[PDB]
Formats: C-alpha cells, structure tokens, sequence
C-alpha cells in the first residue's frame, strides 16, 4: 500500500485505486505570535481552505460532492482526444494525460456545469 | 458511447509558488531566528518514493531559494527591532596604541547617562576596522565607520545566533518534490525522484568562499553552475570529505556595562588580559590540499586536458574578499590566501600535521545582507571563544580571460548570499497538486 | 446566455435555468505584506469563506447539499402566502417575492430541520 | 426540546433526535482593527472554520456528506466491543461509549475509506 | 449481523485549549482595556442545563485564568503604547518640604519644551514613595525611582481605567461548561453541571489581600485551595454578604500642564488647597469582625478544634504588603493591618458605628505586573476623589508552624495576581465538542 502520491506513476487504471490516500491529505500551538513565522502559517492555513473549497465547491455544482467518481451526461468528444480506451486505462498514466486535455478542459467544466443544472431543472420542479 | 467522468483526488501535480511555513524540534533560551515561534516538526515525517516518475529540476530557477532569503531577512531585522539602538554612540572618539598588534585601539569618549542633565567620560577597546578617523591629521578624533549613513543596534546579548536547523513545509494541498538521484548536479531530469511534506534540516549557516556545516556528498564530488562555460556566473563544488577546520579567540576580553541611557546599556571590549594574540584557524594540510587534486582532476573534465590553477580572492569589499563565518557570536574574517595558492596538472599528485594557519579579522559593526545601513554591532563575547566546522563546500568562480592557454585559474567568489541557501535546496521544488481530474469511460451500462 | 446576476428581472421560471452562474461566483501575489490592502484582503478572503459555508452548510443539514434544486417534506403553508402557483413561477420575480417571505424564513429553516432529522431516524437506524 | 448540547446526559437512542441543533451550531462590525481583541477573533474565525472542514472532509471522503446519519459497509468487530446493542442504545450514554471505542477510532475510520472507495470503484468504472 | 455506523453532531466533548475572545454590551470614551473593539454581546445570552451530567472541574489547572492573563497584560501595554514617553523626566530633583504629613515633596527640576535651543525650569510635588535620594547625602537632590532601569510611559489622560466587564466567549465548535453545584469549592466532581457559549460579565479588577466588586457566595462563605493542609498555597475565601468600603483622597490638587516637547505634554500637581489631609478608607466594625466569626468557624473544620488567628501580612513589598486598588484614576495602597488582628476561640463570638480606618498611600509611578521596567506614570487627577468597593473576598496564607499548637495565624498573602482572575473563573472550563461520533447497528435491512 503506497502512501500519499505513490501511485503518481503507475498507470491511469491502476492508480486511481488509492484516490482516497490523496484526497486525505488536502487538508492535513494554538496561539498565534503574528510574527515573521506566524503571518507565513496564517497565510498558509487560509490558503490551504481555499484550495480545497475552489476544487470542493466545483464538485458541488457539479451534482459529485461525496463522490470520488462519478458520471455526467457529457458525451465524450473524440476532438478532444482520439486514442484508443484500452492504452488510456492500462499503459498511459495521468501525468501523460494532462498534458493533453488542458487545452480543453476550461470548455468541458462549462458542458458538465449547463447539462447537470439543465437535467436538474428537467427532473425537478414539476411546475 | 463514451461519457466524461471525474475524478477527484488525481495523482497529478503542477509548478507553482507558496508561502512555505517553518517546521523545527521545538524544546528556553531565545536565539535570532526566533524558533520559538515555530511550528513543531513531526517526530517521524513521512517520506515516499515514487516509482516510473522522473521530473525535471532546476536549482537556479526556483522559487524556495528567493523566498528563504527574504524569510531570513525578516526573521534578522525582526529579532533586533525590539534591541537598544546605539543612537548616542556616534561621537568623537580619541584614541591610542594598546599597552603585527595594532589591530586594536584604546579608544576614550563621553558619553550620556540615565540622568539627562548628567555626562560620563568612558573608555574602551575598538577595533581598527570599525573607525574611521575624522580628519587625516590630528591622530585622533576617530569615528565609527558606520556613523555617517545609519545607527547601528546593538544586539541583545540573550540572544544567540547558533545556526539550529530549521525545516521548511508546504501547505495543506501542495507537496515538495525531493531527487535522490545519485550525484545529480541540480538541473536536468532526475531519474530517481521522491516525495516529502518538509525539507531536511536546513541550517541557516551564513558563510563566504566556503560553506560550512553543510550537507556532504553522497559518493563524488559534485559540481553545480547553470552554465560551466560562462565566466559571470558562480561555481558551486560539493565534497565528499568533511575538511575539518578549527578556530580560536585568543584574546581573553573583560565585558563592561555603561548605562547609556534609562533602562539600557551598551557593553564594550573593556580590557585585555595577558597579550595581544592575533586570531586564526586551522586545517590539515593533508586532508586539505588532497581535496584539492580531487576538484581539480573533476574540473579537468569540463575543461579539456587543460591545467587548474587556485589563486587568492580578486579584491574588493573585506566580506567578499575573505572567508566570513560566526563562531556562535563573535564574527570573523579570516584570508584564504593561503589555501587557493596552487598549481594542479594532469599527472600532478598530491602524494605529519603541518597544518595552514589562516590569519583572520574581526568587526562589531557589520552589514550581514549588503544593505545600505541597517547596520548592527556585535556585543563581545566574554573569555576565549573556540569553535570548529565542517567545510563541504566551496564557491569558485572561473576568470574571465580568452581561456586558449593550456591552463586555467580559480578564484574563490563570494557571489550571493542566497549561493548559500541554494547549495541546499537544490534537491527540493514545491509543486501544486490537482485533486480535480477528467477521463472518459463507457458508463452508463 | 446572460452573464453573471444578468437574471435578476427576469421571472422565478425563467430566472431558475441560470442558477449554475450565480452560484459558481460565490467564491470567485502569493505573499502577504499585511499592510492597510493586505489587511483588508486578507479579511474579505476569510468573510468570503464564512459567507459561503454559513450558506452551504444550512443545505447539508437540509440533506440538500450538492444539489441546486431540491423539494422538502415540509408542506406550504398558505398563511404565508395565497397566491396561484402560475402567477409566482410566471408573472412574479425573485426580488418581489423576497419582500413576502422574510418575515417566515427563519421558521421555515427550523421546520426543515426537525422534518429532515426525524424522516433520517425513521428510516435509518434499523434498530 | 433541549437546547444545545442538552441530551448529553439522555440515553444513546434518545440523544439522535436532537442531532441537528449541535450540528447547526458548529458555525454559528465588519471592520478589523487586528488589535489584541482583533486578533484573537481571527484566529478564532479561521480556527472555526478548520474545525468544520476538518470534520466535514472525512464525511466527504465515506460516502456520508450532507447525511447525518448514515451505514457504512465495514462489519461490526466484536473486538472493539461485545456489549449487547438494547444496553447500547438504551442505557448507556454517548460520553461513556466514547470511552470504550477511543483506542480503535482511528483504525476504523481508516477501514472505512477503504471500504467505501472500494466499492465506489466496483460500482462505477465499468471499463 | 451489526454494522458500523457513524453519527454526525454527537454530543460529546474534551478538554481543549482555544484562544477565547472577549463580547461586552459596547455602546464614547474610550478606556484602557479597549472594550470599544471587542464583539458586542448578545442580547440574550443562551443557557442550558445539563440534565444527567456530571462533569469534573479543575480551577487550578484551568487554562482560561492564564490565557486571561496575557490578554490583560497585552491590553495593558497596547494601551500605553501611543501615549507620550516621559524619558526626560530622568533629571537631578532639588526638593523641599511641603508649606505624619511628609508624605509629599515640593520638588523642582530643569526641563526641556519644545523649542530644542531653550529650556525651562518648573516645579511640582511628589509622593515620598516615587522618589529616590542621590549620593545618599545633600537631601536637596533627589531622582525619580524608576529613573535607573527604565523610563515609565504617561498614561493618557482621555483613558481611564474603568473596569467595566468582559464576557470571554469561545469559538464555534467549541463551549464553555458551569458548574451550578451549591457551594462548590472549584475542585471535584460537579453535581450540577451546565452549559453556555460566554462567560458572565467579568470584571477585571486589579487588587491584593482583598478582593473587590467581585461575584459573592450563593448562600454559605466558601474556601477553595488546591491544598488547604499546604503551607505554601494561596487560600481563597468567598463571602456571603459584601462588606462595603469607603475610600477617599481629601487633598485638593490643582492639575498643570507643561510641554515636555513638541505635541506632547506632562502632567503634575501644581500647588494644593487647604491643609494636607492623610487618605484613609472606612469599614463598618460590626460588618467586619462578623464576616471574620463566620471566616474563623468555617476554617476550623478544616483544622479541627484549633483556634484561629489573622495578623497583620509579613514584610515584603508594598505592592504585597499593603491592600492596593484603584478609585479609577488613582492607585492606593493602605495598611490593612487594622483588619486582620485579633484571635478566635473555638467559643469567641463576636456579639453604632464605631467604623475602622485604614491609612492609605498614593504612588504615580507603579509596576502593575511586577516586570522589571514597564512601569507606567498616573497622572493626577484634579480635585477630591471617592469611591465605594464591595468586597466578596479575601486571599489568606498560613504560616509554616510546626502546626501542633493549639492555634495557627493566618496573613493577608497578595499571593499572585492570576489569583484575582482565579476567584472569579473557577465556575467555568472550556471544553472541545467532537460532533463525529460511531457506533454500531444491524442496519441494511
Ligand atoms: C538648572 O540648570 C542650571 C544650569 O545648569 C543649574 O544652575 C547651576 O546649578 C548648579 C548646581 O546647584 C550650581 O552649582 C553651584 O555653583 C556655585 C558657583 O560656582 C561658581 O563659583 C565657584 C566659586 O568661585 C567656582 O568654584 C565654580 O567653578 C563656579 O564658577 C557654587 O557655590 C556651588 O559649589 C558648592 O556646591 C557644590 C554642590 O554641592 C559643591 O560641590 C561645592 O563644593 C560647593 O559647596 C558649597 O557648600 C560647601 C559647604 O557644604 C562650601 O564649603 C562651599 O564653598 C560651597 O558653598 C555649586 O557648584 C551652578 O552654579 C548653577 N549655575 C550655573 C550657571 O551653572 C540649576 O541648578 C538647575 N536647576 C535645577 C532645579 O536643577
Ligand atoms: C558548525 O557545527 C559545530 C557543531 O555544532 C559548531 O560548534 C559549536 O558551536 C557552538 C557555538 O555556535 C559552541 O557552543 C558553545 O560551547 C561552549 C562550550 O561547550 C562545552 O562546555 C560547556 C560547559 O562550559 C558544556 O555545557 C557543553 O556541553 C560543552 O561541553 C559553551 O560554553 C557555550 O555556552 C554559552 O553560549 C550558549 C549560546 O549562546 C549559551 O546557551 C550558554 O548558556 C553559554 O552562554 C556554547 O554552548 C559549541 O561548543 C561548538 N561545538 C564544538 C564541538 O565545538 C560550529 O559553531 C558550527 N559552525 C558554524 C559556522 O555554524
Ligand atoms: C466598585 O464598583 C463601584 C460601583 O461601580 C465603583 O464606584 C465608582 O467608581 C467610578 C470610578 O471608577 C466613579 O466614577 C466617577 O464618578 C464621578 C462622580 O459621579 C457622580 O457625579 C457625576 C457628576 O459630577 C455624575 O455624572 C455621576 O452620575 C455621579 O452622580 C464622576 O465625576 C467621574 O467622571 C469622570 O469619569 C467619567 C467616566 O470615564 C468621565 O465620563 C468624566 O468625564 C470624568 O472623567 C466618574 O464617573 C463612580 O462615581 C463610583 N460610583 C460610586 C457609587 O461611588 C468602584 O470604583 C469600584 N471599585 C473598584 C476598585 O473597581
Ligand atoms: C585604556 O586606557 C585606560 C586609561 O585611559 C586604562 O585604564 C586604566 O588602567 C590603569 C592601569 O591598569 C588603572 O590604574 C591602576 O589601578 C590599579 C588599582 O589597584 C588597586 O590600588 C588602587 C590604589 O588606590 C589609590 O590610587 C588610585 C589611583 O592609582 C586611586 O584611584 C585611589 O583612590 C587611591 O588613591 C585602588 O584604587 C584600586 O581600587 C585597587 O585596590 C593600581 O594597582 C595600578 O597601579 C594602577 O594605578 C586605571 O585605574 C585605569 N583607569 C580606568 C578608568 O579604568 C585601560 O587599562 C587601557 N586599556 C588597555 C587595554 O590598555
Ligand atoms: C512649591 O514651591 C514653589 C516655589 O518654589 C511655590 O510657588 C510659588 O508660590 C508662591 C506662594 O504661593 C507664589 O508667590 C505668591 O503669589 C501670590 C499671588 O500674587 C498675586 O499678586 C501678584 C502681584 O504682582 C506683582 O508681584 C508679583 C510677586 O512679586 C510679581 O511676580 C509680579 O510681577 C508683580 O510685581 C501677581 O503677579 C500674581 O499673579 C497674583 O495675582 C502672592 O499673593 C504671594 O504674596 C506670593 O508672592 C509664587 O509665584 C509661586 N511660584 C510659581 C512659579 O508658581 C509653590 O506654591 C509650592 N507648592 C506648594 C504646594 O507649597
Ligand atoms: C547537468 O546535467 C545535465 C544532464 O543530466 C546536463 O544537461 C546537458 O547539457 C548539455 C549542454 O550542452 C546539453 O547539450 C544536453 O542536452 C543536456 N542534457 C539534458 C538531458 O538536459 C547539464 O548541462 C549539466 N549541468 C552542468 C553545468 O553540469
Ligand atoms: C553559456 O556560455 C557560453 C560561453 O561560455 C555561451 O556560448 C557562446 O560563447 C561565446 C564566447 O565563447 C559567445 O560569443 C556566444 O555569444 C555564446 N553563445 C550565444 C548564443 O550567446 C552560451 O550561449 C551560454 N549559454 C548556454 C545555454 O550555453
Ligand atoms: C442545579 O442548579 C440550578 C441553579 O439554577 C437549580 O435551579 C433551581 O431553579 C429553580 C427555578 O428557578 C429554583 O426554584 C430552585 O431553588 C433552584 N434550586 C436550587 C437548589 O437553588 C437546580 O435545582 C439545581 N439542581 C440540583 C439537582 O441541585
Ligand atoms: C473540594 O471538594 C472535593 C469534593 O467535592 C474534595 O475532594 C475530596 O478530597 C478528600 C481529601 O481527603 C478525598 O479523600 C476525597 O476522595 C475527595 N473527593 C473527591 C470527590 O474528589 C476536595 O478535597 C475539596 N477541596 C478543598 C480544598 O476543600
Ligand atoms: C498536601 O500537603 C500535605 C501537607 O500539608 C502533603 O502531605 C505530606 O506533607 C508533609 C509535610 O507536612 C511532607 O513531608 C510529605 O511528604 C507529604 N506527603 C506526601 C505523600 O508527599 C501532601 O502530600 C500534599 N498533597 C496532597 C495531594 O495531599
Ligand atoms: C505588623 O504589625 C507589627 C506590630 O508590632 C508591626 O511591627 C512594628 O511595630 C512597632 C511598634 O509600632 C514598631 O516599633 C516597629 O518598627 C514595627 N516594625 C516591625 C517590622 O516590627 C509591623 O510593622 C506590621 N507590619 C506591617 C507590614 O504593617
Ligand atoms: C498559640 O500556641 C502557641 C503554642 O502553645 C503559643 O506559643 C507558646 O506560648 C507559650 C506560653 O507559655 C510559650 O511558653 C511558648 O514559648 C510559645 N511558643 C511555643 C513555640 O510554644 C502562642 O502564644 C499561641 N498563640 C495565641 C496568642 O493563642
Ligand atoms: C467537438 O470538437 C470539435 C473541435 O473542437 C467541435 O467543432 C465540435 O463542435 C465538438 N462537438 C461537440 C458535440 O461539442
Ligand atoms: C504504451 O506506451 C509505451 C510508452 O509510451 C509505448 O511505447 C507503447 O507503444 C504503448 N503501447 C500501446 C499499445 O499504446
Ligand atoms: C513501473 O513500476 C512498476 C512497479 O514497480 C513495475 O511493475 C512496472 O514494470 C514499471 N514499468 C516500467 C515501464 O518501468
Ligand atoms: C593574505 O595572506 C597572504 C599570505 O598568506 C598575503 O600575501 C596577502 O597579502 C594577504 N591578503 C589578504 C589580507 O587578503
Ligand atoms: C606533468 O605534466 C606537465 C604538463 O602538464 C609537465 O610539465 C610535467 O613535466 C609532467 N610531469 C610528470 C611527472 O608527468
Ligand atoms: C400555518 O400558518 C398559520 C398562521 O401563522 C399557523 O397558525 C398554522 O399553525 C400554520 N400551519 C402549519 C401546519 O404550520
Ligand atoms: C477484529 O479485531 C481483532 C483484535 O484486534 C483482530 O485480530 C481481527 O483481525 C479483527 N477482525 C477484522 C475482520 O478486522
Ligand atoms: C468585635 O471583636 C472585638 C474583639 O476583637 C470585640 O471586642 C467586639 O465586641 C466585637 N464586636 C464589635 C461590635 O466590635
Ligand atoms: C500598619 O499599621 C501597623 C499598626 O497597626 C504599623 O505597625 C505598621 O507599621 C503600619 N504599616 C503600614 C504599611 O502602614
């Protein structure tokens, strides 16, 4: 069992088993001198929140909070990436993979973002 | 079909700058880089080696080196804020010969007192490097050099400058990547990287021409420089033997107290016991030019067949110009001429103590980071004072010549401050992780 | 496709198919001088990050959270409001209805409270 | 109806009822003078703040967000404790169970992002 | 079979430390804690009753009375810190007696203004105690007693030291536990236990051998120690019925102002009305000697059948030696010997008037803390001042006897000054709330 970001290079397959030894780790004297060392760990715990919430909240509106994966109505463009599903989850490894959909990944947070608030809006409020 | 999913918690991670916090094996007596303040380190950190990842370094670009140096900055001006400043010491002073020995001045000069409406007349010892006289002639009237661009603040003398060393940790959300590859020169890509929350122990061990207290290297001797062929830019060697040194304050100074003003005092070299001894170090001679044959030998190889020669420090500014250290409270200049004195060729071999005697200096007034004004002055440490180091390393820089002769000459350079930091972090680079990942999939079945 | 608060005249049924973009702006020099800017950024920082889960959190409690839309076992109350189901969804607007149910907001919050934990122990906790 | 924390002395089953009002109170002048009563107040802001997500997060992670009471898949270990369940949840109290499990908390809530992610990735991920 | 499961807002809790922030009722002149930047409280504070609860409570080992402690401290030097700086003050003093009753000093001194290139002699009186002779010889000369380790800071005269309360409030997530068991001694295990977001209203009031304006006893005179067979601990003694005390300053002062400097100011006593008149407070005897019966009695259930016996306090400081407070705007300090002087019998009851004086002494220059420097200079305030205490309780110190004698003497110890927040926080821990909570149940059916 490999501790936090030992998986880094094992394959996309194989290495979002351990997804939950990296998600713990986002977030892990009670005085504070406000000194040179206290103003870098109060910058450091603020900062530390809003890296999680900014990544946390997109989950959220997402319609994924509590879930490590899930699955959107997005259908998957072949644009965006044409290679084969069998090299992608068993010889390709996440780092190698994104370098390939930064490009478009600002677009596809914008689809999964309308197709979930619009089915949201389909399955609820009757009238 | 094929539908986009998300995943969270993704191995995948980024370059990107932070506010790295200090970590330390808290224990008390107060020392200038105000640990005491600091978050206690772990008692076991966890360390992870990553296996297939290999990722690329560069030393000279990063980011942890710049940002320690404003850290220790602030951290030296943060602990003399709250210290007396010397504002009235900036007065004529007369001085005269101690009862070569003319390194010290018996100095006289009134002075205030608690009582506004009241003068003292007092005397004590100076050292010729921290006066400057006044006029040319008139043999007296001397003056503190650093009278006439800033006051300088007198240290509090219960506080310490022992070099403790002091681990620096990423916040939640971020990690620093760590090489073990071996004998990796600090750029390229590592083929042997790992993973860890917080740096070793770094010590904050100011030093010039010679790094002391450092870590050593792990099998040869291994030499840094973003580009070895450029003349303008510093030569960083790491070695593999810790070269022993020794040094000593032979001069057995009594401590006096002066009230200068209500609630405050400054405290001065008062008088000398015994006889004036000129302050030096020493290093074995074997052990020490021996490692020079191994530098040279390994420069050799970035040089053609060509010779190595060693030669004294160019000239300049005296904290550029020698080998400056603190023995944990008083500082010293000490000349290294004495050991970049050599010529090494190919066959040359170096082949009893005999060790070299280094004659060195030492100043109260002092400019530890360049910086015009905000000097600071060094209380005297009472009693002889001894205190021995490791040296393993060294920062040469290469002259600028046409280089078409069959030899080439070494000088040691004082370069940058942050030089010092960097030939510790350079097997450390913060990295950003993104937990938010995307991947198709048939779902939906 | 209005930009951000670009809804707000518009009516409640055609005002809630744009949740996603106000609700996405709700949290949106690495160094810190803490000088009068930085002192002030700082606070706005930490406020933003209150105002947020002092908002998020009520839905949690709610069994909401992770969703824009969602309907509640508490039953509607026509003292508070006796109007048509057609003409709040689509001739009123958001902000005139605002002014109608304040005065019963905070006891509507308590009601979904109690409903939610006592619909969770009647469910769960088999025993 | 207790007030907050006031079924700290009732029985384990009867404590559950009033789940939501200690919940609620876990985060509940805009100007910052950062004097000695100033800083004090920030720290305890961010210190609330922390508290919160460093207890949300761990639901987040099992499966549990936005549920206050929820059943997870790790079997019960007759180890940790071989008391009936009527004693359990009839006669003692939380303070006192709280004793009793302390020395396997942390073993069994790292059994249980294991157990959840686990399954989280049987379920989904079809290929 | 069962299955773990976990409860989210259980009601559970430990022993934590957190930094507690103040809430008062703000509504202005502003005063020496700053209440005017603290959180404003609520209007109706909430408070529940732990039914079934027991919980254990320590007063002495609470953290609350030592974090208070640095808050008060830190209010204090905030406070001080924009107000003018009296270093010139330090200046040789020629006094004369005054136009016992040499309590004060007709003193004149040399002093600067705000012109730098002119100076100006003044006069004004000063109390025997904040004066200190030079050379020990020439009674004319005479320095300021601070003058030698460090310069006092005028207090501002638009703050006063109005000890208005300040309730301490604890984060979220996090809650403040009561002890509401009739006459509970602070130690034990608490049958009536209750819960409450913030303190009552606190006031910090500063005092010694006497506690003033503080809560009272619900119904029976309690006594706390963390060893009441220990010699060397503090004994706090709670009242029943507050004894009122009466205090007053007769002499008339005229109030003068003179520029020390540019923008900035000091204040004296310039001349005085009428003749010099010895500050004194009053104390009913009836209401006195009963509170001691009543102290006496239930003291001997603690010693057995002993006879009880209060003397004067030992010798020491007269910050310790003496009863010290404040008429809000002026320190005092008076003898209390007349208090606690007389014997008990296991019989002696106690069975007009006929009110007790305590002469009392007046200092500007005072050490609040007991901390080397940091003294702080109280300007005077102008005319005759009045001020009426409630005393609740009493800080006792046995001696060290053998103690197999048929009595034992009890002294007023000032002891330390947490004690004064001790008295009052003892009803009160902070305790960390774990909402996470599990447990099992044959759940998925
Ligand atoms: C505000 O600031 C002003 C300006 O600084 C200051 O005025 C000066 O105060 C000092 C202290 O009081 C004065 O000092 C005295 O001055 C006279 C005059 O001295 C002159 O003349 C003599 C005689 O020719 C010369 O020797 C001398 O050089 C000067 O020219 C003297 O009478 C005083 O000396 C006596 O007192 C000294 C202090 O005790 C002794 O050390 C000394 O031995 C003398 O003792 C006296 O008593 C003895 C008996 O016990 C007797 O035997 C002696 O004969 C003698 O009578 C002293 O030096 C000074 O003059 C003032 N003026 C000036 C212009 O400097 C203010 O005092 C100050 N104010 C405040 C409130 O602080
Ligand atoms: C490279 O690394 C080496 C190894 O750490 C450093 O060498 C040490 O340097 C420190 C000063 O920086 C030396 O410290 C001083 O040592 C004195 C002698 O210690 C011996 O004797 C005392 C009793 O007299 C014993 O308690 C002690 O265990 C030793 O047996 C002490 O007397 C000094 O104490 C005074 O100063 C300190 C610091 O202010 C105060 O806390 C004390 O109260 C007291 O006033 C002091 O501890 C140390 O001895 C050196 N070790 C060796 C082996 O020589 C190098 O300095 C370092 N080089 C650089 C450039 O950083
Ligand atoms: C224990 O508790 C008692 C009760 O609170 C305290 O007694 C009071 O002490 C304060 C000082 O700490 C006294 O305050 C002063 O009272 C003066 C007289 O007040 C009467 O007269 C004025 C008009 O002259 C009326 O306005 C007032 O209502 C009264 O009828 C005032 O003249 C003083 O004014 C100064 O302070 C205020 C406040 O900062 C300023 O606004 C003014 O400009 C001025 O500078 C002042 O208010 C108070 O009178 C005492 N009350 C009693 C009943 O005696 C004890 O001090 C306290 N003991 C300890 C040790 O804490
Ligand atoms: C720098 O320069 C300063 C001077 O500018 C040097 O300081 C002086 O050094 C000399 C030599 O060390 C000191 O004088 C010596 O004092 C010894 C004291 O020993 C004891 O006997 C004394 C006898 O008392 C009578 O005589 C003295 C004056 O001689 C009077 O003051 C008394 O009132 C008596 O009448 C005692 O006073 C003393 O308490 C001892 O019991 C003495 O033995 C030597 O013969 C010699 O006189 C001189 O005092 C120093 N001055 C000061 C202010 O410190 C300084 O050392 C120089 N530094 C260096 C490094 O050279
Ligand atoms: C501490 O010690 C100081 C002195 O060291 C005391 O201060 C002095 O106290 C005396 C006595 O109170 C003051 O002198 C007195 O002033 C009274 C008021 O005088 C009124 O008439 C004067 C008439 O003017 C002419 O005469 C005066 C005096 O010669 C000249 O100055 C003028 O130029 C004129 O020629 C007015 O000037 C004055 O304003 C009044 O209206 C007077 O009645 C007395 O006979 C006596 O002279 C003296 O002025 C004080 N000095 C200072 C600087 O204040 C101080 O009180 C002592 N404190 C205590 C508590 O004892
Ligand atoms: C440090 O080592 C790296 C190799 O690990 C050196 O990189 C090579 O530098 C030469 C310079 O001409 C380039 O042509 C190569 O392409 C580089 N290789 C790689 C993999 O980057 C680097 O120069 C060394 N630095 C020094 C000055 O020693
Ligand atoms: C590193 O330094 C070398 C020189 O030591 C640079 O190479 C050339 O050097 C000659 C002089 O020997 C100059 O006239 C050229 O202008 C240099 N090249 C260029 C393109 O400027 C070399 O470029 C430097 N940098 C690197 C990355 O090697
Ligand atoms: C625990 O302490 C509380 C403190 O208020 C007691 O409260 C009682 O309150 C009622 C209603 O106001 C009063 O009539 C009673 O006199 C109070 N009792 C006492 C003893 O003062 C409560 O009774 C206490 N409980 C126990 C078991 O002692
Ligand atoms: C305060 O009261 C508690 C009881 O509420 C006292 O604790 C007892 O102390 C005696 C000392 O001999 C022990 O034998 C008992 O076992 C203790 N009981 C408990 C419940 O702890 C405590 O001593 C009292 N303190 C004072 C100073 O009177
Ligand atoms: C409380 O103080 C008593 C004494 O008043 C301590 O009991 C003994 O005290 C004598 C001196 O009177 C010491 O020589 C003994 O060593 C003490 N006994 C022990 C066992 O240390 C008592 O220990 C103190 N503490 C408690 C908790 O009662
Ligand atoms: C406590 O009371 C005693 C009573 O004797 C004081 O002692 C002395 O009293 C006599 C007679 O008045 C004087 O002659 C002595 O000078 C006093 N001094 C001492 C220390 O014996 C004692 O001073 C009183 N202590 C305090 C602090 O008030
Ligand atoms: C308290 O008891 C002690 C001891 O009995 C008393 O002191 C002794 O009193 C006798 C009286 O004859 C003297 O002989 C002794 O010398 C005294 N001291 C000692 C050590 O025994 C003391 O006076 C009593 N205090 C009061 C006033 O009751
Ligand atoms: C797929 O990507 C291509 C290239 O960017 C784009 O033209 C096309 O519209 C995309 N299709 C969908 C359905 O989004
Ligand atoms: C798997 O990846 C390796 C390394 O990039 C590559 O050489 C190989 O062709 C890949 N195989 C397939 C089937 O895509
Ligand atoms: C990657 O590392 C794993 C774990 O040791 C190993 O099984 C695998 O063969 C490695 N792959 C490559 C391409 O080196
Ligand atoms: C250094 O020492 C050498 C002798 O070892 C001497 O020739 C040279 O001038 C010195 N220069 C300095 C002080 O740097
Ligand atoms: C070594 O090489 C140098 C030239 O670099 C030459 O002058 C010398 O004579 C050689 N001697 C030996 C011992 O090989
Ligand atoms: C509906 O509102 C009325 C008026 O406030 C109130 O009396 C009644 O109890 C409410 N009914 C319910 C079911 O909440
Ligand atoms: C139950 O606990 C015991 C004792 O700690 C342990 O040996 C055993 O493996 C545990 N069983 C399971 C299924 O976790
Ligand atoms: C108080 O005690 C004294 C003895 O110390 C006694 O003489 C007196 O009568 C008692 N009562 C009164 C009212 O003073
Ligand atoms: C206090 O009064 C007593 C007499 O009761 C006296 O002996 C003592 O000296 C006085 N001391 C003080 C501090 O006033």
């Amino acid at each position: 069992r490999r501790g936090f970001l030992g998986a880094a290079g094992s394959t996309m397959g194989a290495a979002s088993i351990t997804l939950t030894v990296q998600a713990r780790q986002l977030l892990s004297q009670h005085l504070l001198k406000l000194g040179v060392w206290g103003i870098k760990q109060l910058q450091a715990r603020v900062l530390a929140v809003e890296r999680y919430l900014r990544d946390q909240q997109l989950l959220g509106i997402w319609g994924c909070s509590g879930k490590l994966i899930c699955c959107t109505n997005v259908p998957w463009n072949s644009s965006w990436s044409n290679k084969s599903l069998d090299e992608i989850w068993n010889n390709m490894t996440w780092l190698q993979w994104d370098k390939e959909i930064g490009n478009y990944t600002q677009l596809i947070y914008r689809l999964i973002e309308e197709s979930q608030n619009q089915q949201e809006k389909n399955e609820k409020e009757l009238l | 079909n094929l539908w986009v999913t998300v995943y969270y918690g993704v191995p995948v991670w980024r370059d990107a700058e932070t506010t790295l916090f200090c970590a330390s094996d808290a224990k008390e007596k107060h020392n200038v880089w105000a640990t005491h303040a600091c978050v206690p380190t772990d008692p076991n950190p966890q360390e992870i080696h990553l296996d297939n990842v290999t990722e690329k370094f560069n030393m000279w670009k990063n980011n942890m080196v710049e940002q320690m140096h404003t850290d220790i900055i602030s951290l030296w001006d943060q602990s003399l804020k709250p210290c007396v400043k010397l504002t009235p010491l900036c007065v004529t002073l007369h001085c005269t010969n101690v009862t070569d020995r003319e390194e010290l001045k018996n100095c006289s000069f009134n002075m205030t007192t608690e009582l506004r409406d009241k003068r003292q007349k007092v005397y004590s010892l100076f050292y010729r490097l921290d006066i400057v006289p006044i006029n040319e002639n008139q043999g007296s009237e001397y003056r503190l050099i650093n009278c006439n661009t800033s006051a300088c603040t007198q240290a509090c003398p219960k506080v310490s400058f022992e070099p403790i060393p002091i681990h620096y940790c990423a916040p939640a959300g971020f990690a620093i990547l760590k090489c073990k590859d071996e004998g990796f020169n600090g750029t390229g890509l590592c083929k042997n990287v790992s993973t860890v929350q917080c740096t070793h122990g770094i010590k904050p061990v100011v030093s010039t021409q010679l790094l002391l207290n450092g870590s050593l290297a792990e099998k040869n001797i291994t030499i840094r420089s973003e580009n070895i062929t450029n003349n303008a830019k510093i030569i960083i060697v790491q070695l593999v033997q810790p070269v022993t040194i020794k040094c000593i304050r032979p001069n057995n100074y009594t401590r006096k107290s002066i009230r200068i003003g209500p609630g405050q005092a400054f405290y001065a070299m008062g008088d000398i016991i015994g006889d004036i001894r000129q302050a030096h170090c020493n290093v074995s001679r074997s052990r020490w030019n021996k490692t020079l044959q191994e530098v040279a030998e390994k420069l050799r190889t970035y040089f053609g067949n060509k010779t190595i020669i060693f030669a004294n420090s160019s000239g300049g500014d005296l904290e550029i110009t020698t080998h400056s250290f603190n023995c944990g409270g008083e500082f010293f200049y000490c000349n290294t001429s004495g050991l970049f004195n050599s010529t090494w060729y190919v066959n040359s071999t170096w082949n009893s103590n005999d060790t070299i005697t280094l004659p060195c200096r030492i100043k109260q007034i002092i400019n530890m980071w360049q910086r015009a004004g905000q000097c600071m002055y060094a209380p005297p440490i009472p009693g002889v004072i001894k205190c021995e180091s490791n040296i393993t390393g060294l920062l040469l820089t290469r002259d600028g010549g046409k280089d078409n002769n069959v030899n080439e000459t070494f000088r040691p350079g004082g370069g940058d401050m942050r030089d010092n930091w960097r030939s510790e972090l350079y097997k450390y680079k913060v990295v950003e992780i993104e937990p938010l990942g995307v991947a198709p999939t048939r779902c939906k079945r």
